[PDB]
Formats: C-alpha cells, structure tokens, sequence
C-alpha cells in the first residue's frame, strides 16, 4: 500500500484537506490507507471514507450513463466502429474496480470488527450501495443483485432493532434500499411501501429530537418524499 | 429520470 | 506511449466521447496519444487538446489555491505539522507535471510544424498559458515568467500581422496576455491598456462579421470588458 | 478575486 508509510492521523488530516480541495481521488487513497492501518473507524472517519468513494464512483456512474446512452443510440437508422463500446467498457471496468476496492475494505476487515449499530449498519449499507452500483452495469447479474439485497436487509434488521426511526443512518439506509427496489430489483411497489413507512415512522418520532437532529432527519426525509412524488 | 439516493452529510 | 496501439481516428473519436462524459483525464490521454502520432492537428483537434488539458489543470489550480490558502493561514495566532505543506506540494507537483506534459507536446513537435497563423498563434498562446500556470505556483520563477511573456509576445506579433482584430484566437490570446500582465507580471497598467485596445479594435471590426462570427467575438470581448470593470 | 481568462469555445 502506497500509504503504508504515512501516519494514520496524517492520512485523516489530508483526507479532510482533499475534501476541501474537492480532490476525491486523493481523498479515497488517503482513507483507504487509513483503513488499512487496521484500526476501526470513528463516525467522522467513516463518513470521510463514504464521501471520498461516493464522489469517485459518482463521477464514473455519470460518465458510464452518458456513454451507455450513446452506445444504445448507436444500436437503433444509425450509422456504424467499436470505439463507443470500447470506451464505455473502459469506464465500466474502472467503475467496477472502485466498487471492488470498497467491498474489499468492508470485507477486510471493517464489517467483522464493527459491533456497534452505528458502525455495523453504516458498513452493511455501504456494502449494499456498492453492490448496487455494480448491478447498474451488470449483464452474475442476479448474484450481484442478491448480494446487494442481502447486505441491505441485514442492515435494515439491525437498524430497526437498534436505532430510532429518525436516525440519519437508518433513514439513508431505507432511502437507498428503496432506490434499489425501484431501480435495480424491478420492485416499484416494495420501493413505494418502504419509502412511505420510513417517512411516516420518522414523522412520528420527530417530536423527540433537538432542533439540530430535527434538521438532519427532515433533510433526508425530504428525499424519501421527493422519490414518492416521482414514483406515484 | 432516476431516483434520489442518500446525500453526503 | 500507452495510446501508441490505437488508431489516430479512434483516439479523436474517444476524446470527443470523453468530453461528453466530462472525463477530461481520459480526454487528455487520448489527445496526447493523437498528438504523438506525428501529424499536425486540425482546428477542431487543437481545441479538443486545449479543452482536455485546461480542465485537467483547471481542477489542479483550484485545488492548489484552496491548499495554499489553508497553508498561508497556518503561517499567521495559529496552531501548528507538515501535512498541509506536504499535500499542497503533492498537488503542485502534479500540476507542474501536467504543464510540462503540454509544453513537451508543443515543443515536440507541434509548434515547429505549425506554419499557418491559426495553428501557430494557437500553440504559442497555449505555451504562454501553461508557463503562466507554472508561474502561479513558482517561487527559476523569473525565467518561467519570461518564458510565458516571450511565448505570448511571439503569438501577439503574428496575430496582429495575420489575423483580424475580432479573430477569436487573437481575442483569447490578448485576454490571457492581459491576465498575465495583471496577475503574474505585476503590470496592471499594461493589462488595462491591452484589454482596452483589444476591445476597441474588435468593436470597430464587428461590422465585417456574420451573425455567428459576431456572437463568437462579442462573447470573448465581454470577458475583456468584465476584467476592465474589476481592474478599474 | 481573480481575473477572467479565455473560456473554452
Ligand atoms: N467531513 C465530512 N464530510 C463529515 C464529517 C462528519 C462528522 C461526523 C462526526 C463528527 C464530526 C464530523 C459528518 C457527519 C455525519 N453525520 C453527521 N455529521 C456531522 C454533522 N452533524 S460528515
Ligand atoms: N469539441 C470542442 N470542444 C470544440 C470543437 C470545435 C470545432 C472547431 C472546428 C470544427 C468543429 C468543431 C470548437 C471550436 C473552436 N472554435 C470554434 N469552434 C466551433 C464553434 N464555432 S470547440
Ligand atoms: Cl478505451
Ligand atoms: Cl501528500
């Protein structure tokens, strides 16, 4: 590991600098290095890891969608070479590599050492997210979908037992699981039901929250609401 | 149009 | 060169795909490969080269500015490690590498084969731009500034002899040379004089242009005007 | 505030 010679604290400090500089490839490398030190991650450090790789993979998914669209148009009255397919495959292969890197970190060994709900649910959700990103480009497709489903479901079970309905991690988990149902699993009715009950159960729990926790939860709830508006 | 997923805190 | 095995036309086609996908690192690699085929570049191909590397270096300059700012604040009642300096140096070194790559392509051998004004002025301006980006982080600083000045001046001489005042390349050259004067060379009065005369001489030539050429020139003239507003 | 330089066509 190219970050093996750098102090854990220095990697974290530089990941925060990279975030301010919007250098998310650097941020991912720093946080990967931090994870590979072997120590568990704090809540802040976990979110730095999530921020870095979500932005990296986020740019790859956007590029892949553009290229896939151009590729599908080429395969309709369309004039013909292999370049579009080749370059889409290049981005796709790079995207899959990032997803495998994250899944590798969760498997070695973030998840097995995560005992607390906030950490375990966070990592299992992340596992679901990155198997979902793999599913988006897959055509083993079924096993990838099942791996996402299984990760999300284990996370849902723990969050429902151990976290209040308004917990931001639980809310973000349910949001992404509902996206999985709608966009990946061809289960729009499951997606709508999950988003509804997640929103309603959080609504009924807002009265227990501080002003700052209320802002955090309602911000995420609005995404659930926005999706329901698009889905119904 | 694609569904909205969790945003970074 | 990792692109040596790919057809020139395929590299150009994929550079255009990368632009649509906003994958400017890929775009730079493709166009670098295209340049290294040894053939001169068309006007379109020259702009693809410029688009790719300007975006790449543009992200590095923005990141460098963030880090440099954080670094300067650390060196004022400020609490102290070497991480900020180290990471700024990393981005800086990567920025300089990109600038050297571009200058290498212009020197080997785009400029010496560029005989037409549109191509020669374009490359000499580009040489000035990327020596200017080097100057922004330099602390040999004087030689870098002189190399930018000399490249810009040779380009200005040719453009004034061979191009109409409203030529977009001439206008973009004068704009960037005026930025050099103001931001790099500590010559704000030279910057203001150049922007004024460039704008006025283009204004007086708009009557010769088509509707589409009129739009192109006035779009760039507005930047000259915006700078003058900030400078005076 | 930094001066505006040439924009991509
Ligand atoms: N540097 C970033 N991207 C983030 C850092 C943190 C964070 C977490 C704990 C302590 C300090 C910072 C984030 C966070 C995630 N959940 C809530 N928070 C903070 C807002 N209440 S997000
Ligand atoms: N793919 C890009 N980024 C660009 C391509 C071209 C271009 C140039 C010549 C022929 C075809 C396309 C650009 C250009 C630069 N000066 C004017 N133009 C076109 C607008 N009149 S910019
Ligand atoms: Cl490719
Ligand atoms: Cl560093």
């Amino acid at each position: 590991g190219a970050m093996g010679s750098m102090e854990r604290a220095s990697l974290i400090q530089k990941a925060k600098l990279a975030e301010q500089a919007e250098r998310y490839e650097d941020m991912a490398a720093f946080m990967k290095g931090a994870v590979e030190k072997g120590e568990e991650l704090s809540c802040e450090e976990r979110n730095l890891l999530s921020v870095a790789y979500k932005n990296v993979v986020g740019g790859q998914r956007a590029a892949w969608r553009v290229l896939s669209s151009i590729e599908q148009k080429s395969n309709e009255g369309s004039e013909e070479g292999p370049e579009v397919r080749e370059y889409r495959e290049k981005v796709e292969t790079e995207l899959q590599g990032v997803c495998d890197t994250v899944l590798g970190l969760l498997d070695s060994h973030l998840i097995k050492e995560a005992g607390d709900a906030e950490s375990r649910v966070f990592y299992l959700k992340m596992k679901g997210d990155y198997y979902r990103y793999l599913a988006e480009v897959a055509t083993d497709k079924k096993r990838i979908i099942d791996s996402a489903r299984s990760a999300y479901q284990e996370a849902m079970d723990i969050s429902k037992k151990e976290m209040p309905p308004t917990n931001p991690i639980r809310l973000g988990l349910a949001l992404n699981f509902s996206v999985f149902h709608y966009e990946i699993a061809n289960s729009p009715e499951e997606a709508i039901s999950l988003a509804k009950t997640t929103f309603d159960e959080a609504m009924a729990d807002l009265h227990t929250l501080s002003e700052d926790s209320y802002k955090d939860s309602t911000l995420i709830m609005q995404l659930l609401r926005d999706n329901l508006t698009l889905w119904t | 149009v694609r569904s909205l997923s969790e945003r970074l805190m």
